């Protein structure tokens, strides 16, 4: 597709975020670079209303699947990227066991040289001495499957995903999502077969910066479809080739 | 000259039997060659009116039955990796993993008679031993199977012709029917004997260097434990298509 063209290099981003969460207002601004070819992602997130009133992974997905790595056997299957410049709407309900959801909605597209990702975020039903009003989530963050379909009717892709955030007494809090992507142009774009993105994740901090917020660095890869036959070939080759 | 000498000569200059040398290699190929040799300077006279073949050059020294020894499959190559297996397994009649003197002197005298060339059973000794000394790389005394693949001029492995993209249901099955197609060459329904051996064969050779005929053997045993569902020794289509991944069972 003509969209992969654009993800060639090394592509600026921003991301703007409005969220709510039971009543707290807070802003977050981000920005950073991705770099498809490699599966990378390098952001810095900055919460500009002061004191970020939840976790910040428990934001990490909210806050550009388009810089996913698809292996050449695969480039058939990337929506993200066939939907560009245009870009796409990204809307989840993120439920939080034994608590809290969120509910987001974002556009995703280029505006100009720049991938821009515009959130808005609402969350409702949190307790208050809960692991998310109350802080008690590790700042790490683990790695996880993402598991696309197609969405023929709607022209986009129906995605699910759990992800298992640390919480600090060594048990772990669950986050289940549910996601739809749709397209914003007219144009057609890529129906993938089913699969998923293989993803790691890994949070760190900025040394000079007073602010309360989240550096991230992200790698992903495409995976899970059946490449050409000589991939069966040459991998029962390998395995008989074992301890012999 | 027999033809055991010239070809110790030659493979000094065509160390990766390319079956050639350059051209400049020629004049010291020649002085070689003189250590009557006055064919020679004939001979350079012959095509000196970029590469010079070795039937060029063999065809001024060694005898007829040389060059066919060394030429007759060159022109009429084999089917397909089974018709070798076929040979291979035909002539290696005690199952060694190794072709012998006296085994690889029954796949002569078959292939002069086949031809319609007669030759005294003296002749054959002297070529069943000038073939030995060619072939037999690591001068153990015997054959091993790429030094059959190299007298019979095997081609290239069949499977690498098809790619890892075409990861299309209809693209995985068009690859599936063709290389069944290939192997199947009695068109059973099934790899049956040296239908298995060719395609273990060239399967293996995908990922590590030419195997030895021990290995083939030791290699289809484990295929046929990985893939034989009826445990009848031959691998039935629907077996090799499940075991390949194919979603729609034939
Ligand atoms: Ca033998
Ligand atoms: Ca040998
Ligand atoms: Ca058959
Ligand atoms: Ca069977």
């Amino acid at each position: 597709s003509k969209g992969e063209e654009l993800f060639t290099g090394v592509v600026p981003i921003l991301v703007e975020l409005d969220g709510d969460v039971n009543g707290h207002k807070f802003s977050v601004s981000g920005e950073g670079e991705g770099d498809a070819t490699y599966g990378k992602l390098t952001l810095k997130f900055i919460c500009t209303t002061g004191k970020l009133p939840v976790p910040w992974p428990t934001l990490v997905t909210t806050l550009v699947q388009c810089f996913s790595r698809y292996p050449d056997h695969m480039k058939r299957h990337d929506f993200f990227k066939s939907a560009m410049p245009e870009g796409y709407v990204q809307e989840r309900t993120i439920f939080f066991k034994d608590d809290g959801n969120y509910k987001t909605r974002a556009e995703v597209k280029f505006e100009g040289d720049t991938l821009v990702n515009r959130i808005e975020l609402k969350g409702i039903d949190f307790k208050e001495d809960g692991n998310i009003l109350g802080h008690k989530l590790e700042y790490n963050y683990n790695s996880h499957n993402v598991y696309i379909m197609a969405d023929k009717q709607k022209n986009g892709i129906k995605v699910n995903f759990k992800t298992r955030h640390n919480i600090e007494d060594g048990s772990v809090q669950l986050a289940d999502h549910y996601q739809q992507n749709t397209p914003i142009g007219d144009g057609p774009v890529l129906l993938p077969d089913n699969h998923y993105l293989s993803t790691q994740s890994a949070l760190s901090k900025d040394p000079n910066e007073k602010r309360d917020h989240m550096v991230l660095l992200e790698f992903v890869t495409a995976a899970g479809t059946m490449a050409g036959i000589i991939g069966n070939l040459r991998h029962m080759a390998l395995d008989m080739g074992n301890e012999i | 000259l027999d033809a055991a000498c010239f070809w110790q000569i030659w493979q000094r200059f065509d160390k990766e039997e390319k079956g050639y040398i350059r051209e400049t290699e020629l004049d010291a190929f020649f002085d070689h060659l003189l250590a009557e040799e006055n064919v020679q300077k004939v001979k350079e006279q012959l095509m000196t009116s970029g590469r010079i073949l070795m039937k060029e050059l063999a065809s001024m020294f060694l005898s007829e039955d040389e060059n066919f020894l060394l030429f007759f499959r060159l022109e009429t190559p084999l089917d397909n990796s089974v018709e070798f297996m076929q040979i291979w397994r035909k002539y290696d009649a005690d199952s060694s993993g190794f072709i012998s003197a006296a085994e690889l002197c029954n796949f002569l005298r078959d292939l002069f008679l086949h031809h319609k060339k007669n030759i005294s059973e003296a002749e054959l000794e002297e070529y069943t031993s000038t073939m030995m000394k060619i072939f037999d790389k690591n001068k153990d005394g015997r054959l091993d199977l790429n030094d059959l693949a190299r007298i019979l001029a095997l081609q290239e492995n069949f499977l690498l012709q098809f790619k890892m993209d075409a990861s299309s249901t209809e693209e995985r099955k068009r690859d599936f029917e063709k290389i069944f197609a290939h192997y199947d060459v009695s068109k059973t329904g099934a790899l049956e004997g040296p239908e298995v051996d060719g395609f273990v064969k060239d399967m293996m050779e995908l990922v590590q260097p030419s195997i030895s005929g021990v290995d083939l053997d030791k290699f289809r045993e484990i295929l046929l434990r990985h893939c034989d569902v009826n445990k009848d020794g031959k691998i039935q289509k629907s077996e090799l298509a499940l075991c390949l991944g194919l979603k729609i069972n034939p």
